[PDB]
């Protein structure tokens, strides 16, 4: 028996993040969706290409690690920096936390656009069974598989078959 | 594992344009060109992903070049066009090996290079 | 019969942090905070310029330690805890802005202010200031009278700055141990030393008196400076007690100091540096030090902030 | 007496709960809370709250005087260098709670998405979409089989052949 | 026949603000500035010492007012408006370095310095220092000629550092209120002190004159000092008008320092303070005072900034 | 394609709606048509008109000179006022390209969303009388003429007139 | 029969960035980032004072460029590269925190201060400081001893400030060329001046010496101040080489206070300005000036900040 | 171009009410109301979309103004209730000539703007 | 609603306890908190209604344990590897509604537990 990614991810899906599952008289198989894949790295090498951008405002010093400067200026200097780091300090943790709320749900995205693609090229050949899987009411081989991951299947095709098998 | 074969690279005339093509033999998935001039260190010119649907550039180099690459024949392609004096380097096309989310401008993130064609620009 | 839509997933994936939810698990992820250090310092494409026993502030007076330095030129200048500015005791006044004023100079270029004595010895020394036997600062003259005892004569020298860049000129006053001491070298009565210029004017008398003995001495040369800018004129009129430039200063160009206790490296090639080395990293934060110097990730509290670079971990389960 | 769902409005008299059902049928009207969905946005504003309240471990001490002002060159200094610092603060602030608020009322609807969405699944063809966020149902479904839904222990195989009969 | 899906609601829900909206109505909100003071300092399970009508610098001197202070252990420091340093008229110089020095000291320890005088007068007081009648700062001396218009010997004085911890170290310079009042005290001639460190010196010559009257004196006292390292010596040359120091000083620990107008309450504890009491807040802001020291939530503008807690109120149609 | 088709929003937009941000366009015995859509128009542009009241805005704060032009201040205090003021700079820096790119991010997902929203109502509306040919449009399985398409257009459609009809026409 | 929906697009869009994508067409976009100028101060609605030749801290000790100014009121101080502060030769001891202070003082309020002298010359002057001849700071008097080389006599000057606001209180110190120079001013012997206050106490020792000429003047005048607190005396001490006040001066309310080498425009109103002239924007960002003043929007790196106002731009499918 | 027409304004009493109108002529969108008091810059007052479906309004007067439109006969309204002498001004309407995505209190985000009618408060 | 705590005792540095809370009564989100002698209530666990998320001091976490059973209706706290610092008074929290609030915060209990002694040694 097959799920999908309602109940669970697929700890064996390589070559891609995003994939089909299929169950037929043949047998069962597994296949990677690319365009969903590409998409969701996309977006990820888009934030990655943000991070590693670098500064070129130079800083210089303006205190002592050898012979310490006066009181004062020295603990004004302390005070500022310190509240800098501060500043950083909280950047950095919203920066990530909110990068991560952002990747994982835009990574749930693509699943569900993936579900919403191939539900709507089966049309009314094929029912929800609640988990992410389409029980296909017409006899599906594994060309009529490779079809619809490769968005060739023609609905029209075998509707009047699966209408038949829907209604009894 | 995978091997990558520049062709292309030539003597050019300042406002004049080339072409660069990569054959590789071997699954490539995410490409890309880095350059370098004599005495630098590798610096990256523009990047195409697997499926080749987006396209990225270094700032010196948008505008000017035009990446693409062709999955069935197994190549990539760097149109340079409007040459200009510090465009004079090495050019290397890059590969990498799997499916991966990595920064385009940072060499490490690739493990297959050429071995690299002149470009000099006069 | 059914197709079934889904995405990859591990049996253990790493741990990240969202807005809503703790220690959430992901396919993959990476860190944005660098830790790893290089204990070196990478001055690659940099000239490079290690003081060492030599202090920053000697560069400019010319103590033993500083003689092959006295018109150094430098892209990135790294002082050390063993520097020292003095030979014969002392301090600089102000000390701190003129270190910062060197650190950024770009190296030094001396030259000649064309002074000229008569009746007076110009060649005052001290076994502190040892160099093969007593000498003194390679850019300091100290006057004295002609014989012990002997009255120091009136005096007055003038400079006027001829080039574009301002002048950096450095003068001491000698505070001897004793009055008699003071008598020796300069003959007896009140001693003045004054210095004027178009924006400047202070006076400045010795102070005979005990201090602790450092070096065996219990004198004190007290080194004085100021900028005299182009077409200005500096005047020095003294009796004695007057440690005499020799040589101005000018700032070649552009450079950046660092504080350091670890060694040079010229094979590989940086741009953020610390007391404990030097910083290459693509990271946009750092947690090494947070009073790093030049091109640097910016300095946080956090040793680690996970990045998630792959989609919600959701393990396989039959 | 009719009853409308979440995308007309909201409901004033659920009180054991931040989602739930509202049911018609022979037997009369009755509402009940939905605990998983509740909990799970509680979860999140939770974790949420869990971040603001986080405190600093870094101490900052006087660098002026309030009984013998300091010299004014510095004074200014630290004066200029404060009010910087709270100009951050202040934009941070603002910008936290507005980007957070947008984001706790987008969660919500977004669970009130997935019940709706999970009831449709389990119902499959023994029921329709009016439109205002509730479901007709083309059987027969009692308190038992109404309870059957909000469980979900509801099997539409049973239902199936008399829905199917009445929809057509 | 029917079954829906909804969400609660509430009849009058909190206004809040979002990214693309200005006062959108949700269930519930909570707030995130803190605007509630604690009007009292919450000491609980700190060592606190109350300054009152003590000067922080007072300590050091030892005015009347400051003479249960003078060798005070603390981890919270808290001065008053009422505070005064001096007894007898006069000023720090770089007091406010001074203050910031003391405020983390952890306190002083006192240690004497040893110094024996012969053929002068040592105890030299004024009725501004009310202490069982005329007296003078219980950690100085007011050094004096025997008798009137006498000459005052030419005195070497000096003290040796020998604790682990850097020793602070304060003398006074006493400036008249004539030139004759001067000789009154200390004789005629030409007045210097001399005061000498491994990195110090410096000189000093009373300048007699009138000053407006500060408890009835006319008179002023220059207070200076310096940080003594460990195993130096501090050589003190003098000649007249100076305020020597009987006792050394020496930092305890580690302290916070606090100014404030309101009571202590050692049955609260607290975090942050400022003049005006606690900031006791779990909110990671506050509108309060932009000067709060210790572990303070950051000082914001706005007064209120409402946080949603629960989902979009949409009201039920009738 | 084909000889007068229409396509819907899915990775299409359209380069001739003109009256509007969203829109319907139809096929039918008549002819084609295009309408734009106000209510959705309106929401979308409501929210992203929020956010620029927002963001178009200058602090009430003042800030006076500390350092000087003409005659330049002491170097130790000018080098901390240089340090400090290129600090805050780098700050505001950074939060000036996370604030826009945060923005623009949520403005393109809201614009899509409103897309969504006026799609699902159509959705639910049209009920069983149509089916999703999976491009962004409906195909109608009954007569629908230019009064009954206004009639989807406006909210007024009532699938209970046209269901019968209808349901024959989608089992065979 | 069929029903589309669908969105407006455009041929050409703008470019903006997002978390995701770089360089991602919208329909239409706006700038964050301000980077047109006004080379104009725009002063509308403000009281503004154009110092000119007059350098700020000369309003308070008055060489003749600033004559007009010694009691001006302002919501507006605009300094120029030309102005100077003094005629005889000579600098302010602290005088960027009184520029800072005088800048922000809303114009000032001059009291006489009540000195009466005795035994002395109260009328020193020089050419240095010409005004209809030989003259001296308006609000300074040099005092002198009343033949050449006579001796000046030790003298005790004190004022209390009796007003509810502080005074700013400014003396001066003379530099002579030489001892016999200022033996032949003020007569022989050492020269002292002490200055005190309730919170403020100093003393200041003449430094005679050979500088070079400025307009052909060896000498110096050294310019020291004190803010004096309500109900409190300033008194002075002195036996010579002392440049006494004549008047005390008092802050009038609030103002500010720039620098700038462009035109004053009434017309236009603004409240962000720097030495080029003024920024009147409503974004929340610049790239003009780093050291811009007032009310302002806050200084950026970055040139451009793209800020998307409409849609994802999706060109049409060919048909 | 779109031509607006402001009228309704006079000499009121404090504490008493006022209704401004301004017609239109030409296809508006977004409309609202700006004010100038003598000497002072053009102030945001009040900001009606396109639809009557939302409304702005600034600080100063929210509580005691309401904007309304009527696209029947393209015309905009100002109810001002609760008047005080701080509300004398010359009373400017404004409209968008098309669908506008902009800040509603920025003067130079309108660019049809009538000639203005005086409203004064004893 | 009422709170009652059981199975304190004295243990051994390193070694494990487990305390248990009986309600009487519906409770939603419940907690631990401890006192120790002259210090403020802290923070210790914190499980939500349903029992589906956890929550832990950090000076606490990877140790404790915190679960409930809603049929008996009653919450436990397991401690393992316990040390001389986790010598306190401590007390179990409930709520008695829906609620969203910071789980450290010990005002956002109404309702608290006597308090049972754990000392560790
Ligand atoms: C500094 O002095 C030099 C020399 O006196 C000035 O240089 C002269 O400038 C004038 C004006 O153009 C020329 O006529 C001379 O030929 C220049 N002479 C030399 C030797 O360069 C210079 O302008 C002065 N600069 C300042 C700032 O005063
Ligand atoms: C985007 O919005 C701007 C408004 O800021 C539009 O700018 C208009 O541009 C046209 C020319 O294309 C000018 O005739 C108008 O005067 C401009 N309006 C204003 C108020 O200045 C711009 O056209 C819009 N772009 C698109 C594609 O709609
Ligand atoms: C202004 O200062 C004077 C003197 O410094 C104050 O007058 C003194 O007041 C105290 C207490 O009332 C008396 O003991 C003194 O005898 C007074 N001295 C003189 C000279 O009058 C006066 O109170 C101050 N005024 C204000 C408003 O603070
Ligand atoms: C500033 O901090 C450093 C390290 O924390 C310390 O060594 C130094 O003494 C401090 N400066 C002052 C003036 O306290
Ligand atoms: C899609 O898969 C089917 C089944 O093998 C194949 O016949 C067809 O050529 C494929 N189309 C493309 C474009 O790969
Ligand atoms: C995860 O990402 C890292 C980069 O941070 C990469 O080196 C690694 O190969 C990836 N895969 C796994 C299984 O960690
Ligand atoms: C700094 O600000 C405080 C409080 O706003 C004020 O009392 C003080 O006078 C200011 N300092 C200076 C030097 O202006
Ligand atoms: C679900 O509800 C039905 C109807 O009352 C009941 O028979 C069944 O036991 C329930 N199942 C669970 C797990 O509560
Ligand atoms: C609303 O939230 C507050 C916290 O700010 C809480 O005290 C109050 O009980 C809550 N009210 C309701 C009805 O949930
Ligand atoms: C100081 O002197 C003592 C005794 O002479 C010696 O034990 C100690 O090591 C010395 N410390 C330093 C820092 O010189
Ligand atoms: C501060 O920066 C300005 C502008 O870059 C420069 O002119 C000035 O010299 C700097 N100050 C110091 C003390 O370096
Ligand atoms: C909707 O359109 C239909 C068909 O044109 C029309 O009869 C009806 O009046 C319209 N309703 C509204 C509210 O405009
Ligand atoms: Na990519
Ligand atoms: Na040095
Ligand atoms: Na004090
Ligand atoms: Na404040």
């Amino acid at each position: 028996a097959i799920a999908g990614f309602i109940e669970n991810g697929w700890e064996g899906l390589i070559d891609g993040w995003y994939g089909f599952r299929h169950q037929n008289a043949q047998g069962e198989g597994t296949a990677a969706d690319y365009k969903s894949t590409q998409s969701a790295i996309d977006q990820i090498t888009g934030k990655l290409n943000r991070l590693i951008e670098k500064t070129n405002q130079q800083f210089e010093l303006i205190d002592n690690e050898f012979n310490e400067v006066e009181k004062q200026i020295g603990n004004v200097i302390n005070w500022t920096r310190d509240s800098i780091t501060e500043v950083w300090s909280y950047n950095a943790e919203l920066l990530v936390a909110m990068e991560n709320q952002h990747t994982i749900d835009l990574a749930d995205s693509e699943m569900d656009k993936l579900y919403e693609r191939v539900k709507r090229q089966l049309r009314e050949n094929a029912e929800e069974d609640g988990t992410g899987c389409f029980e296909i009411f017409h006899k599906c081989d594994d060309d009529c598989m490779a079809s619809i991951r490769n968005n060739t299947y023609d609905h029209s095709k075998y509707r009047e078959e699966a209408m038949q098998n829907r209604i009894q | 594992e995978v091997q990558l074969v520049e062709s292309g690279g030539g003597l050019v005339q300042a406002g004049g344009s080339l072409k660069l093509s990569c054959a590789a033999s071997g699954r490539t998935y995410a490409m890309g060109w880095f350059r370098q001039a004599p005495g630098k260190e590798r610096e990256f010119v523009a990047h195409i992903n697997a499926l080749g649907t987006r396209t990225y550039y270094s700032d010196s180099v948008k505008g000017r070049f035009t990446i693409s690459r062709d999955n069935a024949k197994n190549t990539e392609y760097l149109e340079m066009n409007n040459l200009k004096p510090e465009d004079t380097a090495v050019y290397y096309c890059t590969a990498q090996g799997q499916w991966r989310a990595a920064p385009v401008a940072v060499a490490a993130e690739y493990e297959f290079w050429g071995q690299g064609t002149q470009v000099t620009v006069s | 019969d059914k197709i079934c839509l889904g995405h990859h997933a591990v049996s253990n994936g790493t741990k990240v942090n969202t807005l809503t939810e703790r220690g959430v698990e992901v396919v993959n992820a990476t860190e944005t905070v660098e830790r790893t250090n290089i204990p070196r310092i990478c001055s690659k494409g940099k000239r490079t310029v290690d003081l060492g026993q030599c202090g920053l502030l000697g560069t400019i007076t010319g103590p033993p330690q500083c003689d092959q330095f006295l018109e150094f030129s430098a892209d990135l200048i790294i002082e050390r805890r063993e520097g020292s500015d003095v030979c014969y005791p002392g301090k600089f006044v102000n000390e701190e802005a003129l270190r910062q004023i060197l650190r950024e100079s770009g190296g030094i270029d001396k030259e000649a202010m064309g002074f000229t004595y008569s009746g007076i010895r110009t060649n005052g020394a001290t076994s502190a200031c040892r160099r093969s036997g007593s000498s003194f600062y390679a850019e300091m003259k100290w006057l004295l009278s002609n014989t012990d005892n002997a009255a120091f004569p009136q005096m007055t020298k003038s400079y006027k700055n001829t080039r574009k860049s301002p002048a950096l000129i450095v003068w001491g006053i000698h505070h001897s141990v004793s009055t008699a001491e003071q008598t020796k070298l300069y003959g007896s009565g009140n001693k003045l030393v004054t210095v004027g210029s178009s924006n400047y004017q202070q006076s400045f008398v010795p102070s005979p008196g005990a201090r602790p003995q450092v070096n065996g001495l219990s004198g004190r040369i007290d080194f004085h400076w100021l900028m005299l800018n182009p077409n200005d004129t500096v005047t020095f009129s003294f009796n004695g007690a007057f440690i005499a430039p020799d040589r101005a200063s000018f700032l070649r160009g552009k450079s950046m100091g660092i504080q350091s206790g670890v060694q040079v490296d010229a094979n590989c090639e940086g741009d953020c540096y610390h007391s404990g080395g030097t910083i290459i990293s693509n990271l946009p934060f750092q947690n090494i030090d947070s009073r790093a110097v030049g091109k640097c990730p910016r300095y946080v509290k956090q040793r680690s902030l996970l990045l998630a670079t792959g989609m919600k971990n959701v393990p396989e389960i039959p």
